[PDB]
C-alpha cells in the first residue's frame, strides 16, 4: 500500500503524497497525485485499497463544497474532520464498508493557526502535528521524535521531509516513486516539486 | 489477452489481441476484443468477456442520451466516469472487468482513460492490460516517441503485440490497429501473425532465438 | 383588414365578447381621435379584452354545468 | 450442500456458409454415467428462418429456448410482425443471458441464419453473456474434438500448396450444403466413437432462403 | 399518502393552478438583468413596508447556486429557495456525475423540469415563483440569461424583468436596450439596470440591491455606498436633459 | 346532461344503474362497426376502419393477441392497448406454464375478470372498449362480444359500433345459412361483407376501408388488408 | 369541480376533450410527407423583440433518423420528449437496430392515458393527460418516410400532410389541395413557407420560423438561418410570378 | 367518493395567493404578543402569555419562550400545541448538527431547517399548515447577535426588532422611534417593558403574565450565558423601569 | 384501497381560528363536571361517576386510571376517547422512559408526550381531534407535586386549582377563595369534596364520587418489602367506604 504523510508546522501544513500505482505485479502510472482540494483553504490527502479512494474523496468534497456554496462560509478543518469521520464511522459496520486511511488539514481562519488530523479507515480522530498511515510510519515517527520542533518554519520543515522520505526510500521494498509536496497555509495551495534533495 | 494504448501527438492507437482462451484450451481466435461504441471513442476487452462486453455496449446508450440532451458530444471524463460508478456499485458481486477509455476531445485532446472492476478510475498515457500486459510494457517505454508518424506507431504497437502474444499463452490470433482522430476512429484493418512474425524475422532480424 | 388573423387569436370566447372587442375596438379609435380604426387598433383591443378581462371569464366555470 | 448446477452431456455444432447456415447436434442426453434417453432434440427452430441450440444444463437451455421464443413473439407482436434479423436476436439473447448475474446459466448455446444481405452468420454465447461474429465452432465437452477439424477443411489452416514449399496459402473455397453436411457428418462420426456422451443419432439443421430442412442420421449408440 | 389531483384541465384549455401562479408571480418584487459583452447585471429590489432589517443575516435575493451561475426570483419568496437548494445539490449531482461545472443551460432546463413535474404530480400546487438565471459557462466568456416560468416554460431574454409592474420595466428596456447593440461597459450595463429601476421603485435606494457576474469565477454584489453613487449621476443627468 | 348520481364510478343510480358503464356503452355505440361473425370451423371478423380526413390513415381495428386468437375494436383505442396486452400476457402465460392454447371461454372470463376491478374500487374508469373475441381450440370455433359492463358471452355472430347494431339482421335472417358453412372461408367472408354494407350510410367499402381477419385449423389467424382485401369487396 | 378520470353523458372522457382543443392555444407546427423526405416547421412566436431566436427550440431530434415538432403547451412534452428519447435509446441498445418510427411513436401515445387517482396494480403517477401535441417524423428501411400525430387521447395517425395548432383549421384546409405524391423536398419548403407566410402573425424570417429535415442519407437536421433566408427569398420570387 | 369532504388546503385562489396561510396569518393576530430587540450587548426575548387568572401557576412555566440550544433561544406566537413538534423537531436537527461538525449550530441553519418544514406542509400532503410563528436569537462567531422571524408561509427575514402577535402594529411604531444602534441590555429591556405596558390590553403589568429571555456576554468569551427571568427577578426590573 | 381521506379535516375558519378544536372545546364544557387541586403535601383529583342506568356498574367503569404508580389521569369528554387515550399514553410512556431510561416520567415530560398524541391528531389526515380533557397530577423527587390540565387542542396549562365540566365555571369562581398558599391532604380533599357537593345532580354517597390521591409513598400497597430505594406508588384511590367517612365531615 502507498505512502501518505503530513507534517504542519507552526506556520503552515505540509502534506506528502506518493505517486505509485501498484495493481497487480506492474505499475501503471508513476505520475498520479492523491490529492482533494476540499476548499481553497483544505487540503484532502487519502490512501488505503484503491477500490473506494476516488468515489470516496469525490464523496466528501461535494458535501464540502454544497456546504460552502449554500452558506458561503469555509468549515473549519475540525469540522471537516468530524464530517469524515462520521461517514467512516457510519460506512465501516455497513454492508460494503470504506476501507481508506485518510489525511486531513488546513489553515483555520477563526483562531489564524493551522491544523491537520489524522482518520484511519475505522473513523479515529486525532490531533498530532505529524502522521502517516500503513507502513510508511514505522520511519517517520521514529525520525520525527528528534528533529522536528514546535516552532519550526516551513522551509526547514521541508528539509526534514526531505531526511524522512530518503529514510523511506532506503528501507522501503516498495518504491513510491517520488513524492507530490504541497502546502497549505492562509495564502492558498500551492504545490512543491522539489522532494529529493532541497 | 493483451491490450495496450497510446499516446502521440497524430492521435491514438491500440493494438489488441483477438485471441480468446477458455481456461486451458483457447476457445476462439477470432473475437473482437475492441467494442465500437461509436465514431468518436473507444473500448477495450480484459477480463469478463459478457461483463465488460455489455457494460461497454451500455455505454454507447449514455453517450446518445447526452448527445441528444445537451446538443454536444460527451466527454471522455463522463464517458469513463459513469463506467467507474457502475461498476462501483456492483463491486464484491464478483464482476471482473478490465477496459481502456480512449476518447478524442477539441478542448482536452486525446485523454486514456483506465477503469477496472476494482472501480480505480486513472489519468496517463502509456496503458496496457490483459494477460500479458508486462510483455508489452517492456517494448512500447523504450522506443516511446511523443512526435512518431502514424506509421511508425502502427508499427511498434504491432511488434509490441507480437511480442506479447509470442510468450504468453493466452495472446495471439489477428491483430487489430485503430487510428484515433478529430472524426474518431478509423478501422486500419485485420493482422494475422502468421505474416508478421516472419516478416519481422527477416527484415529487422528480432526474435534470433527462433529457428528458421 | 385582417378579419381572418383577429378571429384566430381570439380562442374560445363566446360572442358577447366578440361584441366587447369590436366596442373596445371602436373606442381606442375615439380616444387617439382617429376617425377609423385600423388592425393595430383592433389587435390592441382584443389583448386588453381577451387577455386582460380573462379572470372576469364566465364561459369556463358554466362549461361544466353544461 | 446443493448443486444448482449440473451436466448432461451433448454436443452442439453450427457452420456458416455463404448463402446459408447449417446448426447440427446430438441427440443423446446422459446422466452422470448412463444414457438417459435415445431421441432428444436440442436443435429447435425459432422462427424468421432463425434457429439455435444450447448445451448446457438442459433445464436452463429448455428455459432459455422457451424465454427466447417469447421474445421473438413478443416482438412480432408490438413491431407490427417485422423481420427478426439474426443481429437483434443475438443482442437480444446477450440481454436474456445477462438476465441475472448471481445465478448465471451454464449454458454453452449457438444461433445460426442468415443476415439482410442473406450471408450466412454463426453466433456463439459464453455461459457468462458473451457472444461474437463466427464462422464455425461446436460445443460442450465434445468440441475439443470438432473445432480443430473443422479449420483444417473450413479454415484450411497450417496448410499450403504442394510444390510451394509452404510458401504459398490456399486460396479459400466456398461450400455446398452437400459439403458441409458431410463434413459435419464424418466430424460426428469420428467423436462419437472417442467421446462417451456422443452418439445415438444426429440432428442436424439447414438454414436457407427457402426456409428449414430436417435431417437426421443415426450413429453409434454405445 | 395525499394523491388528489390540483392542477386539472379547464374547460377553455389552461390550466387553472398554473395561470394562478403566474398571478401570484405578479406580485413579486421586481427583478431585471440585463447582459452586455461580457458582463450580465441582476437587478432587484426590496419591500419598503417595513423597516428595522438589517443587511448582514438579511437572505440575498439573489442566491449564489455555483461559482459561475447565479439565480434571481421573484414572487412567491418561501417557495423559490427550495428550488434553490434542489437546483444546488442537482449542480453537485452533475459535477460529481460529468465531471464538468454545470451550464447555464442544463441547471435552468433542471428548474423548468422540476416546476414541470410539480404541475405533473398529484397533491402538489405549482410553484408560484419565476426565476432568473444568469453566469457564464466554463471556458466561455458569454454571459447567458435565462428566465423560467412556473408553467415550466424557459426562454433567453437579452433583457427581462418579472414582477409587479414587469410591464413598465419591458417597455422601458424596449426603448432604451439594443439587442444588436448591448452595453460595452460593466458600468453601462449597471446604470442601465439602476435607470430601468428608479421607474418603478420611486425612491428607496436603501433596498436596492445589485448583483454582478463577471467571468472567470467572479460574483460580486455592488453595496449601497456605490448604488447612491451611480444614483447620483443618474438624477442628476435626468431632470435638466 | 350529467345528473348528480354521475360523480364516480362507485356510486348507484335510485333506479339500481352504474352510470359509467352506460356511458361506456354509449361510447361503445359511438364507435364504428366491426361485425364479426363465425362457423363450425371458421371464425371471420369484418372491420370498417375510420380516417380523420382525406391525407389521413386508418385504425388497426383488428389486433392479434396469438396464432390463434384475434381481436376487434369498437370504442376508445389507447385501452385496447391495455387490454391486448393483459390478454397477450395470459396467453404467453398459458403457453408457457400449461401448453394448453387459452380457452375462448377462459379468455372472456380474464377479460370480464379485469373489467371489473376499475367499476368496482375508487380510482378506477370502466374500459371504454369493445372486443370481439375470435378463436378456434379443440372443442371448436369460437366468438365473443366483451362489454365494458364485464358482460361477456358467446355469439354466433355480433356487430358493434354506429348503427353496426342495425347489421344484426343481415347475420339473423341468414343464421341458418352460414352455420351449416364448413371448411368455405372465401363464401363466409363474403357473407359477412354483406352483412356489414348494410351498415353503411355515407361512403361504400374500398380497399383502404375493409380489415378483415379470418381462423381455423387449416386457416391460421390472419390479417387481410390493402390489396389483398379487394378481392372480397 | 368534480372526477378527474370521470367520463361524459356524450362519451368521451374529460381531461382529454380540454387536451385536445387546448393544443389550438399553442403555436403552428407543419409537417409534409414526401417520397424525397419530410419537411417539418414551426411557429417560434417571440412575445418579445428582446426574445432569443436560438432560445426556444420547439423542434428536437429523438435519435439521428426519428425528429418531431411541438405545438400546444411546450412544458408537459419535455417529459414526453425525455420517454421517447429514453424508449428510442432502450430500443437500439437491446435490438443493436433504429426503432420503427410507428412503435416509436406507440411507446409514446400510451402515456397520454395515465392521468388517475390511486392507481391500484402498479405504481404510476399522472395528474392530468399531457396537452401537447407532437407530429413524430423520421425514415425507416421498411416503409419509407412517415410522419405521424401523436395526439394527447392516446391516438395517432400517419399523415401526408399536417397543420396542429392555432392554422389547425386553416393551414390544414389548404394542404388537402396542395399536396401530391410527387412532390419534391425543395417545392415542400417552399410550400411550407407559403402556408407559413399565409399563416404568420408577422413577416416571416430566419427568426420567426425555424424548419428541419429528415432524409435517409443526411438523417434529421436543423435548418440555418442563411439557407432559411434563402427559402424566404425564393419564396418571395415564387409568389409574385404572374 | 372521498371527495365532497376535501376542503383543498393548498389550492391557489382566483387572484392568487393561498387560503389556509392567510387565515394562519389572522390566527397569529389573536395569540399573545412577543417581542424582541435586537440590542449591541445582547438580545432581549419578552412575551405576554395570554388568558392569565390567579390560578395560573407561575413558579415553573414557560409556554412562550423555549430552548433549543444552549446559546440558541426562541419565542413561540400561536398555537404552543403546533409549536411543540417544530421545537422537538428544531432540538433534534440542532443535536443531528452537533453529531455531524461537533461546532455550534449557526441559527440560519435552524431557522431554514424550519421554514423548510412550514413549507413542507404548505406546499403538498393536503395538511393544514402550522398557525405558529416563531422569534429565533442566539448567538455564533460568524454574525454575532441573530434574530430572525418565522411565518407560516415559511419565509424568513432578519430584523434588529421584532414584535409578532397581537396588536403588531402598534408596538412595531413604538418601537422605531425608540430604537438606536448602540443600547446596552437594561435599555432594550426597559424599552420592551415600555412598549408590553402601551400594548397589552389589561390595566396594570404584573409580574404574572410576562416573559423574559435574554442573551448575555460578559467575562466569559465564546460564550453566552442563557438565563430564562423567573418571576422572583422578573419582579425586579418592573421598579427599574418606573412601572412597578 | 387504503384510506383515501389523507386530507387534513381541520381547516382554519376565514375568522382565524379553528374549527375542530373550538367544537371540541364545546363538547369538553358539557358533560362531567370534574376538578382538581394541589396542596403543599399531595395532589387530589376528583370526579363524579354519572351512573347512566341505575342496573350498571360503576365499579366496572374507571372514571379515573393509572398513567404511573406517580401520575394518575381525570378526564371530563367522552368515555372512549379517554380510554384509548390512556392506553396509548401508558404505552408511549412506557416506551419513552421504561424502556429507556429504567423508571417512570415525571409528570412534566408525560404531559408534553401525551399531548403530542392530541395535537398530532388535530393535523394528521382522515382524523377528528379527542373530544376530551385531561387533568394530570403527578409528583416528582425534583419538581415535586405537578397538577396538569390537557385540552383537547393539545395545549396543557400548569394550574393550582382546576375544574372542567357543567360546573366548571362555578367551581373555577369558587376556587379562588378556597386555595391559599399552604394546604394539607386532607384539608385539600375537604376542599374538594365540598366544591362538587352543588355539582352533582344525582344521588350523593361513596358510589357516585371517583376520588384519588397522590400522597407519600406507602409500602403497604407496594407488593413487596426489602428494597430500601421505593416506598410504593404515591398514586392511591379510595373506595366507596373510604370516601363516605369524609363525607358527613362536611
Amino acid at each position: 500500500m502507498d505512502i501518505i504523510l503530513g507534517i504542519r508546522v507552526q506556520d503552515s501544513v505540509i502534506l506528502a503524497s506518493s505517486k505509485a500505482v501498484t495493481r497487480g505485479i506492474s505499475v501503471l502510472k508513476d505520475s498520479d497525485d492523491k490529492t482533494r482540494q476540499l476548499s481553497p483553504h483544505t487540503l484532502m490527502s487519502f490512501a488505503g485499497e484503491a477500490g473506494d479512494t476516488v468515489q470516496f474523496a469525490e464523496y466528501i468534497q461535494a458535501n464540502i463544497q454544497l456546504y460552502s456554496i449554500r452558506e458561503d462560509y469555509e468549515l473549519s478543518p475540525q469540522a471537516v474532520s468530524s464530517f469524515v469521520r462520521q461517514e467512516l464511522a457510519k460506512s465501516i459496520r455497513s454492508r460494503r464498508p470504506y476501507q481508506v486511511n485518510v489525511l486531513i488539514g488546513g489553515y483555520d481562519k477563526k483562531k489564524n493557526k493551522p491544523e491537520l488530523y489524522q482518520i484511519d479507515y475505522l473513523g479515529t480522530k486525532v490531533e498530532l502535528p505529524y502522521g502517516a498511515h500503513g507502513y510508511s510510519g514505522f520511519y517517520t515517527f521514529s525520525l520525527l521524535d528528534h528533529h522536528y520542533r514546535p516552532d519550526m518554519t516551513t522551509e526547514e520543515g521541508l528539509d526534514l521531509l526531505k531526511l524522512c522520505v530518503q529514510e523511506l526510500e532506503k528501507r522501503m521494498p516498495m518504491d513510491f516513486k517520488g513524492v507530490i509536496v504541497k502546502i497549505v497555509d492562509k495564502d492558498g495551495i500551492r504545490q512543491v516539486d522539489d522532494f529529493q534533495a532541497q | 489477452t493483451t491490450t495496450l494504448a497510446f499516446r502521440f501527438q497524430g492521435g491514438i492507437i491500440v493494438a489488441v489481441d483477438s485471441r480468446a482462451t477458455a481456461g486451458n484450451w483457447v476457445a476462439s481466435q477470432t473475437v473482437k476484443k475492441v467494442i465500437e461504441i461509436n465514431p468518436f471513442l473507444l473500448g477495450t476487452m480484459a477480463g469478463g468477456a459478457a461483463d465488460c462486453q455489455f457494460w461497454e455496449t451500455w455505454l454507447g446508450s449514455q453517450c446518445r442520451l447526452h448527445e441528444l440532451r445537451e446538443k454536444e458530444r460527451i466527454s471522455v471524463a463522463a464517458a469513463s466516469k459513469i463506467l467507474s460508478n457502475l461498476v462501483y456499485q456492483y463491486k464484491g458481486a464478483g464482476l471482473s472487468m478490465g477496459t481502456m477509455i480512449c476518447g478524442y476531445t477539441r478542448k482536452e485532446g486525446p485523454t486514456i482513460y483506465y477503469v477496472d472492476s476494482d472501480g480505480t478510475r486513472l489519468k496517463g498515457d502509456i496503458f496496457c492490460v490483459g494477460s500479458g500486459q508486462t510483455f508489452a510494457y517492456g517494448v512500447l517505454d523504450s522506443n516511446y516517441k511523443w512526435d512518431l508518424s502514424v506509421e511508425d506507431a502502427l508499427y511498434l504497437g504491432k511488434r509490441s503485440i507480437l511480442a506479447a502474444a509470442h510468450r504468453d499463452a493466452y495472446s495471439g490470433g489477428s491483430v487489430n490497429l485503430y487510428h484515433v482522430t478529430e472524426d474518431g476512429w478509423i478501422y486500419h484493418g485485420n493482422h494475422d501473425v502468421g505474416e508478421l512474425f516472419w516478416k519481422v524475422k527477416e527484415e529487422e532480424g528480432s526474435f534470433n532465438n527462433v529457428i528458421g | 383588414i385582417r378579419w381572418e388573423l383577429i378571429s384566430r387569436l381570439c380562442p374560445n370566447s363566446t360572442g358577447a365578447e366578440l361584441r366587447s372587442v369590436c366596442t373596445e375596438a371602436g373606442m381606442f379609435a375615439i380616444r387617439a381621435r382617429r376617425k377609423v380604426a385600423t388592425e393595430k387598433d383592433f389587435l390592441k383591443a382584443v389583448d386588453k379584452v381577451i387577455s386582460g378581462y380573462k379572470k372576469f371569464s364566465s364561459t369556463s366555470r358554466y362549461m361544466q354545468y353544461n | 450442500q446443493f448443486n444448482p448446477y449440473g451436466d448432461n452431456g451433448g454436443t452442439i455444432l453450427g457452420i456458416a456458409g455463404e448463402d446459408f447456415a447449417v446448426l447440427a447436434g446430438d441427440t443423446r442426453n446422459i446422466t452422470d454415467y448412463s444414457i438417459n434417453s435415445r431421441y432428444e432434440p436440442k436443435v429447435f427452430d425459432c422462427g424468421d428462418n432463425i434457429v439455435m441450440s444450447a448445451n448446457g444444463f438442459a433445464a436452463d437451455g429448455d428455459a432459455l429456448v422457451k424465454r427466447f421464443k417469447n421474445s421473438v413473439k413478443w416482438y412480432h407482436f408490438d413491431h407490427n410482425d417485422k423481420k427478426l434479423s439474426i443481429n437483434s436476436a443475438a443482442r437480444n439473447i446477450q440481454h436474456l443471458l445477462y438476465g441475472k448475474r448471481f445465478f448465471p446459466y451454464y449454458v454453452h448455446t449457438i444461433i445460426a441464419g442468415l443476415d439482410e444481405d442473406g450471408k450466412g452468420a454463426v453466433y456463439s454465447f459464453d455461459p457468462v453473456g458473451s457472444y461474437e461474429r463466427e464462422q464455425c465452432r461446436a460445443g460442450g465437452a465434445a468440441a475439443s474434438l470438432i473445432m480443430p477439424f473443422l479449420d483444417n477443411q473450413v479454415n484450411f489452416k497450417n496448410q499450403y500448396e504442394p510444390g510451394t514449399n509452404g510458401k504459398v496459402k490456399k486460396p479459400l473455397k466456398y461450400l455446398s450444403v452437400e459439403e458441409v453436411i458431410k463434413l459435419v457428418r464424418d466430424s460426428f462420426t469420428s467423436a462419437t466413437e472417442r467421446h462417451i456422451q456422443v452418439g445415438d443419432g444426429l440432428e442436424i439443421l439447414i438454414v436457407t432462403k427457402d426456409g428449414v430442412r430436417k435431417e437426421f442420421y443415426e450413429l453409434k449408440r454405445d | 399518502g395525499y394523491d388528489r389531483a390540483l392542477s386539472i384541465f379547464s374547460p377553455d384549455g389552461h390550466i387553472f393552478q398554473v395561470e394562478y401562479a403566474l398571478e401570484a408571480v405578479k406580485r413579486g418584487t421586481c427583478a431585471v438583468g440585463v447582459k452586455g459583452k461580457n458582463c450580465v447585471v441582476l437587478g432587484c429590489e426590496r419591500r419598503s413596508t417595513l423597516k428595522l432589517q438589517d443587511t448582514r443575516i438579511t437572505p440575498s435575493k439573489v442566491s449564489k447556486i455555483d461559482s459561475h451561475v447565479v439565480l434571481s426570483f421573484s414572487g412567491l419568496n418561501a417557495d423559490s429557495r427550495i428550488l434553490i437548494e434542489k437546483a444546488r445539490v442537482e449542480a453537485q449531482s452533475h459535477r460529481l456525475t460529468l465531471e464538468d461545472p454545470v451550464t447555464v443551460e442544463y441547471l435552468t432546463r433542471y428548474v423548468a423540469g422540476v416546476q414541470q413535474r410539480y404541475t405533473q404530480s398529484g397533491g402538489v400546487r405549482p410553484f408560484g415563483v419565476s426565476t432568473l438565471i444568469a453566469g457564464f459557462d466554463p471556458r466561455d466568456d458569454e454571459p447567458k440569461l435565462y428566465q423560467t416560468e412556473p408553467s415550466g416554460i424557459y426562454s433567453s431574454w437579452s433583457a427581462q424583468t418579472i414582477g409587479r409592474n414587469s410591464k413598465t420595466v419591458r417597455e422601458f428596456l424596449e426603448k432604451n436596450y439594443d439587442r444588436k447593440e448591448p452595453p460595452a461597459t460593466v458600468e453601462e450595463c449597471v446604470k442601465l439596470t439602476v435607470r430601468s429601476l428608479l421607474e418603478v421603485v420611486q425612491t428607496g435606494a436603501k433596498n436596492i440591491e445589485i448583483t454582478v457576474v463577471k467571468p472567470d469565477s467572479d460574483i460580486v454584489a455592488l453595496s449601497s455606498e456605490e448604488i447612491n453613487q451611480y444614483v447620483t449621476q443618474i438624477e442628476q443627468e435626468k431632470q435638466e436633459q | 346532461f350529467r345528473n348528480n348520481y354521475d360523480g364516480d364510478t362507485v356510486t348507484f343510480s335510485p333506479t339500481g344503474r352504474l352510470f359509467q358503464v352506460e356511458y361506456a356503452l354509449e361510447a361503445i355505440k359511438q364507435g364504428s362497426v366491426t361485425v364479426g361473425l363465425r362457423s363450425n370451423t371458421h371464425a371471420v371478423l369484418v372491420a370498417l376502419k375510420r380516417n380523420a380526413d382525406e391525407l389521413s390513415s386508418y385504425q388497426k381495428k383488428i389486433i392479434k393477441c396469438d396464432e390463434h386468437m384475434g381481436l376487434s375494436l369498437a370504442g376508445l383505442a389507447p385501452d385496447a392497448r391495455v387490454l391486448s396486452n393483459y390478454l397477450r400476457q395470459q396467453c404467453n402465460y398459458s403457453s408457457l406454464v400449461f401448453n394448453r392454447k387459452l380457452a375462448v371461454e377462459r379468455a372472456g372470463h380474464l377479460l370480464c375478470d379485469k373489467a371489473q376491478k376499475n367499476t368496482q374500487s375508487y380510482g378506477g374508469r370502466p374500459y371504454g372498449v369493445g372486443l370481439l373475441i375470435i378463436g378456434y381450440d379443440k372443442s371448436g370455433a369460437h366468438l365473443l362480444e366483451f362489454q365494458p359492463s364485464g358482460n361477456v358471452t358467446e355469439l354466433y355472430g355480433t356487430a358493434i359500433g354506429a348503427r353496426s347494431q342495425g347489421a344484426k339482421t343481415y347475420l339473423e335472417r341468414t343464421l341458418d345459412t352460414f352455420i351449416k358453412i364448413d371448411g368455405n372461408p372465401d363464401e363466409l367472408i363474403k357473407a359477412g361483407v354483406e352483412a356489414i354494407s348494410q351498415s353503411l350510410r355515407d361512403e361504400s367499402l374500398t380497399v383502404d376501408n375493409l380489415s378483415i381477419a379470418i381462423v381455423g385449423k387449416d386457416t391460421p389467424f390472419t390479417i387481410y388488408d390493402g390489396e389483398a382485401v379487394a378481392k372480397y369487396i | 369541480d368534480r372526477g378527474v378520470s370521470t367520463f361524459s353523458p356524450e362519451g368521451r372522457l374529460f381531461q382529454v376533450e380540454y387536451s385536445l382543443e387546448a393544443i389550438k392555444l399553442g403555436s403552428t407546427a407543419i409537417g409534409i410527407a414526401t417520397k424525397e423526405g419530410v419537411v417539418l416547421g414551426v411557429e417560434k412566436r417571440a412575445t418579445s423583440p428582446l426574445l432569443e431566436s436560438d432560445s426556444i427550440e420547439k423542434i428536437v431530434e429523438i435519435d439521428r433518423h426519428i425528429g418531431c415538432a411541438m405545438s400546444g403547451l411546450t412544458a408537459d412534452a419535455r417529459s414526453m420528449i425525455e420517454h421517447a428519447r429514453t424508449a428510442a435509446v432502450t430500443h437500439n441498445l437491446y435490438y443493436d437496430e433504429d426503432i420503427n418510427v410507428e412503435s416509436l411513436t406507440q411507446s409514446v401515445c400510451d402515456l397520454a392515458l395515465r392521468f388517475g387517482e390511486g392507481a391500484s396494480g402498479e405504481e404510476r403517477l399522472m395528474s392530468r393527460p399531457f396537452g401537447v401535441a407532437l407530429l413524430i417524423a423520421g425514415h425507416d428501411a421498411d416503409d419509407g418516410y412517415q410522419l405521424f400525430h401523436a395526439e394527447p387521447s392516446g391516438t395517432f395517425y400517419r399523415y401526408n400532410a399536417k397543420a396542429i395548432g392555432s392554422g389547425s383549421e386553416g393551414a390544414q384546409a389548404e394542404l388537402l389541395n396542395e399536396w401530391h405524391s410527387s412532390l419534391t423536398l425543395k417545392e415542400a419548403e417552399l410550400l411550407v413557407l407559403k402556408i407559413l407566410k399565409q399563416v404568420m402573425e408577422e413577416k416571416l424570417d430566419e427568426n420567426n420560423a425555424q424548419l428541419s429535415c429528415i432524409t435517409k442519407q443526411d438523417g434529421f437536421k436543423i435548418y440555418d438561418n442563411e439557407k432559411t433566408a434563402e427559402l424566404i427569398k425564393e419564396l418571395k420570387e415564387k409568389e409574385a410570378a404572374e | 367518493g372521498s371527495r365532497r369532504y376535501d376542503s383543498r388546503t393548498t389550492i391557489f385562489s382566483p387572484e392568487g395567493r393561498l387560503y389556509q396561510v392567510e387565515y394562519a396569518l389572522e390566527s397569529i393576530s389573536h395569540a399573545g404578543t412577543a417581542i424582541g430587540i435586537m440590542a449591541s450587548d445582547g438580545i432581549v426575548l419578552a412575551a405576554e402569555r395570554k388568558v392569565t387568572s390567579t390560578l395560573l401557576e407561575q413558579d415553573t412555566s414557560t409556554e412562550k419562550l423555549y430552548k433549543l440550544n444552549d446559546k440558541i433561544a426562541v419565542a413561540v406566537a400561536g398555537l404552543t400545541a403546533d409549536a411543540e413538534i417544530l421545537i422537538n423537531t428544531a432540538r433534534i436537527h440542532a443535536q443531528n448538527y452537533l453529531k455531524t461538525y461537533n461546532e455550534d449550530i449557526p441559527v440560519e441553519i435552524l431557522v431554514r431547517r424550519l421554514s423548510d418544514i412550514k413549507q413542507g406542509y404548505t406546499q403538498h400532503g393536503g395538511l393544514r399548515p402550522f398557525g405558529v410563528s416563531f422569534i429565533y436569537a442566539g448567538y455564533d462567531d460568524r454574525y454575532g447577535y441573530q434574530l430572525y422571524t418565522s411565518n407560516p408561509s415559511g419565509n424568513y427575514t432578519g430584523w434588529k426588532a421584532i414584535s409578532v402577535g397581537a396588536n403588531t402594529s402598534a408596538a412595531q411604531t413604538l418601537l422605531q422611534m425608540d430604537y438606536k444602534d448602540d443600547m446596552k441590555v437594561d435599555d432594550a429591556i426597559e424599552l420592551a417593558l415600555k412598549t408590553l405596558s402601551k400594548t397589552t390590553d389589561s390595566s396594570a403589568l404584573t409580574y404574572d403574565r410576562l416573559e423574559f429571555a435574554t442573551i448575555r456576554k460578559g467575562a466569559n468569551d465564546g460564550e453566552v450565558y442563557q438565563k430564562i427571568f423567573k418571576p422572583q427577578e422578573i419582579k425586579d426590573i418592573l421598579v427599574k423601569t418606573g412601572i412597578t | 384501497m387504503t384510506d383515501r381521506y389523507s386530507f387534513s379535516l381541520t381547516t382554519f375558519s376565514p375568522s382565524g381560528k379553528l374549527g375542530q378544536i373550538d367544537y371540541a372545546l364545546t363538547a369538553v364544557k358539557q358533560g362531567v363536571t370534574s376538578l382538581g387541586i394541589k396542596a403543599t403535601n399531595g395532589v387530589v383529583i376528583a370526579t363524579e361517576k354519572k351512573s347512566s342506568s341505575p342496573l350498571a356498574m360503576s365499579e366496572t367503569l374507571s372514571k379515573v386510571s393509572l398513567l404511573t404508580p406517580d401520575i394518575g389521569a381525570v378526564y371530563s369528554g367522552m368515555g372512549p376517547d379517554y380510554r384509548v387515550l390512556v392506553d396509548k399514553s401508558r404505552k408511549v410512556a412506557h416506551t419513552s422512559y421504561k424502556r429507556i431510561y429504567g423508571e417512570y416520567p415525571p409528570t412534566k415530560l408525560l404531559v408534553s408526550e401525551v399531548a403530542k398524541i392530541m395535537q398530532e391528531a388535530t393535523q394528521s389526515g382522515g382524523v377528528r381531534p379527542f373530544g376530551v380533557s385531561l387533568l394530570i397530577a403527578g409528583h416528582d423527587e425534583f419538581n415535586g407535586f405537578s397538577l396538569y390540565q390537557v385540552d383537547p387542542s393539545g395545549s396543557y396549562f400548569p394550574w393550582k386549582a382546576t375544574a372542567i365540566g357543567k360546573g366548571s365555571v362555578a367551581a373555577k369562581t369558587f376556587l379562588e377563595k378556597r386555595w391559599n398558599d399552604e394546604l394539607e391532604l386532607e384539608d385539600a380533599i375537604h376542599i374538594a369534596l365540598l366544591t362538587l357537593k352543588e355539582s352533582v345532580e344525582g344521588e350523593f354517597n361513596g358510589d357516585t364520587i371517583e376520588l384519588a390521591i397522590i400522597g407519600d409513598e406507602n409500602p403497604d400497597l407496594l407488593g413487596y418489602t426489602g428494597i430500601p430505594t421505593d416506598k410504593g406508588p404515591r398514586f392511591r384511590k379510595l373506595t366507596s367506604q373510604e370516601i363516605n367517612d369524609r363525607l358527613e365531615a362536611l
